[PDB]
RNA sequence: UAUGCAAAUAUAAAAUUAUAGUAAUUAUAAAUUAUAUUAUAUUAUAUUUAUUCAUAUAAUUAAUAGGAUAAUAUUUGUAGUUUUUGAUACCAUGAUAAGGAUUAUAAAUUGAAAGUGUUAAUAUCAUAAUCAAAAUUUAUUAUUUAUAUUAAAUAUGUAUGUGUAGAUAAAAUAAGAAAUUAAAAAGGUAUUGUUGCCCACCAAUUUUUAUAAUAAAAAUAACGUGCAGUAAUUAAUAUAUUUAUAAAAAUAUAUUUUUUUUUUUU
């Protein structure tokens, strides 16, 4: 007895009283459980994976004769998970020296790949050249029938959003599935990319058209990062969009939609300075991004907060309010009556009593 | 309810037990440098002999037994060990030609009454002792 | 008799026999366990309808 | 009868036996004991190797102590610079107007009196100037 | 604050809570207090290595920023206060008023004991209880057989 | 302390009180309640030891948040001020202790339930809390006595005075102790039950008989003086006398609704 509680698993007048098992009664195992086994939950982690790759993989991979005869040069590109700090210019010129001298298709668009990736990493801008002068002719021009790597593909879309580049629509319609088809073998951190690229560009119906894509075919939207979901939000404003965003925000768990109000709600707020460049105002999605987080929340009990103005009826606080209104009731009640017909149809009523205010 | 301040020292408590206390301290500085002074003076004075004048080993006469041996071999160093009891005792322990005989059957006066003066002749002496002299029972 | 300790037992050790119950029991008959609202003063205070 | 916070909270329980040299409340009342001999080895660190406790030092960039600690030792400059020294002490504070060169190295709560003999006449009371007169503290 | 709202029964429960943040402080600096206690106050040299003045100047340096540590847990065990989590009474170990298993009070166990709140076995009042090495030699040579079983059985490497 | 002056309980009766008008019945009974062993007999009690007893300090109590060898979330770095009010420096219901006097030898334990600071409903300025180095005036506590005396957390400088007044503490259990001892009766007027009923006086209001400077009687929860009665503190009852702040008290005589203690010609 008192305010402090008892603890039954330390307390042995519980543990020996008839709710429980007594001492001197067997002890035994008794119901064995299989909690862990009759429904198992997947391994969510609320940190991230530390040893996450964070970055879009190239996938380079070509014959060993020519990696190694394009050692000299291919030092300079990145490999895996090491980067050089070579001037961009330099492997640049490098490639447009020496492109021409190797005689294999799939080694130069590899090599061309590197250099694209190498370029977009120092955000060098001027890299779209080399694109022009040896994928455009063949890869995509006037209904162009090759078929290009998709090592060569992934690489450029990553340079071209990581440079805000305007030129990616072109190469993403051909990636649809009535053209190249390289919209599955996109990687998560490719899909963020993009979205976050997007974002910062203002496409209005770009982020439209990359999230059905990605709902199409079934991106992991939980595992794309919630910031280049959050900026790409950001700048939907025409209503059919925005329409559509409002519909399709529905497709991610509770846990996603949870942190991706809590990042626009702090990257608008406090981490301004963690972007770049800052982000716009868009209240509207601030404010639908919140109410859906609301929504898909499970909603718990503020009952002061629910009722602070909740007034009881007439008829029940009549005793306890010293000026109500009762004749309110026989003027419902006639109403109702002359509504059913048994009363005369709108026959004159006068008042009753006298009006105290 | 509603606590309120209520004295505790008095008034003019604080500044007579500083002076009290300072005063205090200049009295204890005189009282320790007399104690120095006395306890210097009682170690290099000469005390009276420790050992029982009624017992087995010091029973002899002055002329015979361990009193020949006291006066031709260590008479010399117990008047610069003032005849003090420990140094008497650690002596007779380093001389040898006792063995055990000093503490198993050899007996020593108690620790009041050893520290006499040489002469004394009275057992109400360690009584007279000066007692502002804060030297811990030595005179 | 008075009971002298609790189990959890997973209640399919001690079942009605078939032959004295409803047929099939499920698709028939619905049945729900609620809480009364008046004053149990000892009794059954979650019983099904 | 002691004034504090303590004192409401808790209970004295008659003259209870504690374990030796565990007492709760420390009240060092025999630092001031005066011992020539012992001057050296009562109330104070055990080997003369030994540096001065931290208590004696200003460790941080301090902005001022109103009192330094009991068991800073008492050094030459304490008297040399002639600053300020004060030690907190019954009823309110004891500072050094007095410096002397006869207590460089002893503790400042062994110079400081913790019991004082004097008795303040104000805040008794008549039932305790009574029992005072009666034990004979008191005329 | 100020008992505007208070949710436990006792304020002083928090003593407790603050009890169990200076032996956290303890554990951390346990080890360095002890190593610059011991390097300080070694008279005798530490090695080939460190002789004379290199020594010295180390013992001084060490101490000096022993003392320039601002917070380290000076204080002994011993002279730590041990309150009650359950009531917030106080007890000093060594005295009947405190319980080492439990770490309770002499009020709190007699409460717990004669309800039903802690399993405990009654034993006679003015004996040595049911223990071999209790009624062997008593609590000294407990306490010996505990330090037994704990260091002094292990051959150290 | 009977000679005179003096009808008087041994009962022909109609609810209490009152002059035969005052108030609304009045009395009484039973049960129970702490005062009285008796002398062989359910136990011999009777010896040893001890007593200068003291300690408390420097203020903030009202959230959850997971990391290597896991098929991928920057959730790296999780960001919405402000409408409540008691265990706090009183008070703020309950609950554990100490306190040996009659169920005993026997295959056995010499510690109790009648309650001890902290604990579970009464609120309405309450920041009183150790993390060292600290301030006897307060009932409830076995300290070392005369050969050798201060080294590690800092640890007691005071009181030698014919084993010495009064007062007082402990033990009949692995220790050593042995003939006079427990074992009757005996009471409520109280029911709110002795911290009780009740008594007059004092004090205050008022009623009835009365008109005579009258007298008498009756009702009333708190005052004042007391303690008269209630086995009730030198018993009570009746009549007579006497004293007077008041209940009453003391005497003379007669009674016990006073509770009681054994002698059939020594
Ligand atoms: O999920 C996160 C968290 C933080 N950041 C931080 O953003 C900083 C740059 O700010 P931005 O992230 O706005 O720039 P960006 O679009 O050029 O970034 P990338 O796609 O090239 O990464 C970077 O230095 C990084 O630490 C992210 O880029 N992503
Ligand atoms: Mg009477």
């Amino acid at each position: 007895v008192g305010y402090t509680p008892v603890n039954p698993d330390t307390s042995p007048m519980v543990a020996y009283s008839q709710y429980h098992w007594h001492y001197n009664l067997p002890q035994g195992m008794e119901r064995p459980h299989s909690v862990n086994r009759t429904f198992a939950a997947p391994f969510q982690s609320n940190h991230s994976l530390v040893n996450k790759y964070r970055g879009v993989w190239i996938e380079f991979d070509m014959h060993p004769a020519f990696s190694v005869a394009l050692e000299p040069q291919l030092r300079k590109l990145p490999r895996g998970r090491t980067l050089p700090k070579t001037p961009a210019e330099e492997v640049i010129a490098d490639y447009t020296a020496l492109a021409p001298l190797v005689d294999d298709e799939k080694t130069r668009d590899l090599w061309l790949a590197k250099v694209f990736q190498h370029c977009a990493f120092q955000r060098c801008g001027g890299a779209m050249e080399l694109w022009e002068r040896y994928c455009h002719q063949r890869f995509t021009a006037e209904g162009a029938t090759a078929k290009p790597p998709l090592s060569l593909v992934k690489s450029v879309l990553f340079y071209c959003n990581k440079t805000d580049n305007s030129g990616w629509r072109a190469l993403f319609d051909r990636c649809l599935k009535d053209g190249w088809n390289y919209t599955p073998l996109f990687d998560t951190a490719q899909w963020s990319f993009m979205l976050k690229s997007i974002g910062r560009m203002g496409d209005e119906d770009g982020v439209r058209a990359v999230l059905e894509e990605m709902l199409d075919v079934q991106a992991d939207l939980d595992r794309v990062e919630a910031r280049s979901v959050v900026i790409a939000l950001n700048a939907v404003t025409n209503a059919d969009v925005y329409e559509f965003v409002k519909k399709y925000l529905f497709n991610f768990g509770e846990r996603k939609v949870k942190f991706l109000r809590t990042t626009y709600s702090d990257l608008r707020g406090h981490g301004a300075g963690k972007l770049r460049i800052p982000l716009k105002e868009n209240d509207n999605m601030y404010y639908h991004v919140c109410w859906h987080s609301s929504i898909r929340s499970p909603r718990q009990f503020s009952p002061r907060q629910l009722y602070f103005d909740y007034t009881p009826s007439t008829l029940g606080s009549s005793s306890h309010n010293p000026n109500a209104k009762i004749d309110d009731i026989v003027k419902d009640k006639i109403e109702k009556w002359k509504a059913e017909g048994l009363l005369p149809e709108d026959y004159v009523h006068e008042d009753r009593v006298y009006d105290r205010s | 309810a509603k606590p309120k301040k209520r004295p505790k020292v008095g008034q003019g408590f604080h500044e007579k037990a500083q002076k009290w206390r300072e005063e205090y301290l200049l009295d204890r500085h005189r009282a320790l440098a007399d104690s120095l002074r006395a306890y210097v003076e009682f170690s290099t004075s000469k005390r009276v002999e420790p050992w029982d004048a009624r017992f087995k080993p010091f029973d002899r006469i002055e002329k015979d037994g361990v009193y020949v041996l006291m006066r031709y071999m260590m008479e010399e160093k117990l008047q610069l060990c003032n005849y003090h009891h420990r140094p008497v005792k650690r002596l007779f322990c380093n001389i040898g030609l006792m063995g055990p005989q000093i503490t198993t059957k050899a007996r020593w006066k108690p620790y009041r009454f050893a520290t006499n003066p040489a002469g004394t002749s009275k057992a109400e002496r360690m009584y007279q002792r000066d007692k502002t002299v804060y030297t811990h029972g030595h005179n | 008799q008075g009971a002298v300790a609790t189990a959890e037992i997973p209640a399919f050790f001690n079942e009605r026999p078939a032959w004295e119950r409803p047929p099939l029991e499920e698709t028939l008959y619905v049945t729900t366990n609620k809480e009364r609202y008046d004053d149990v003063r000892g009794g059954d205070i979650y019983y099904d309808d | 009868i002691a004034k504090s916070a303590f004192g409401f909270y808790l209970a004295r329980r008659g003259q209870r036996k504690y374990p030796f040299l565990r007492r709760p409340h420390i009240k060092n009342t025999h630092s001031m004991n005066p011992s020539a001999p012992y001057f050296w080895s009562f109330m104070t660190a055990k080997s003369q190797m030994a540096f001065l406790p931290e208590e004696n030092y200003i460790t941080g960039d301090w902005t001022g102590k109103f009192f330094v600690s009991k068991r800073q030792v008492y050094t030459l400059q304490h008297a040399t610079s002639g600053a300020k020294v004060r030690v907190k002490s019954f009823p309110s504070i004891f500072e050094f107007n007095s410096p002397s060169r006869w207590n460089i190295g002893k503790e400042m709560n062994t110079l400081t009196k913790p019991r004082m003999d004097l008795i303040d006449e104000q805040m008794l009371t008549k039932k305790q100037r009574l029992d005072y007169v009666r034990a004979g503290l008191l005329p | 604050m100020r008992h505007i709202g208070q949710d436990v029964p006792k304020r002083h429960t928090h003593f407790v809570l603050e009890s169990r943040l200076m032996y956290e402080k303890s554990f951390r600096d346990c080890w360095l207090h002890s190593v610059c206690r011991a390097i300080s106050q070694l008279d005798e040299p530490l090695s080939k290595t460190v002789v004379g003045t290199h020594q010295k100047m180390l013992q001084r340096k060490v101490t000096c920023f022993q003392y320039n540590q601002y917070g380290l847990f000076k204080t002994p065990y011993y002279r730590l206060a041990n309150v009650d989590r359950y009531h917030a009474v106080q007890g000093v170990a060594g005295t009947r008023e405190w319980v080492p298993y439990v770490n309770v009070s002499y009020w709190t166990m007699n409460k717990m004991v004669r309800g039903g709140n802690l399993l405990v076995h009654r034993v006679h009042y003015t004996g040595w209880g049911t223990d071999s090495h209790l009624k062997k030699g008593g609590w000294e040579h407990r306490w010996n057989k505990v330090l037994q079983r704990n260091v002094l059985q292990y051959s150290r490497i």
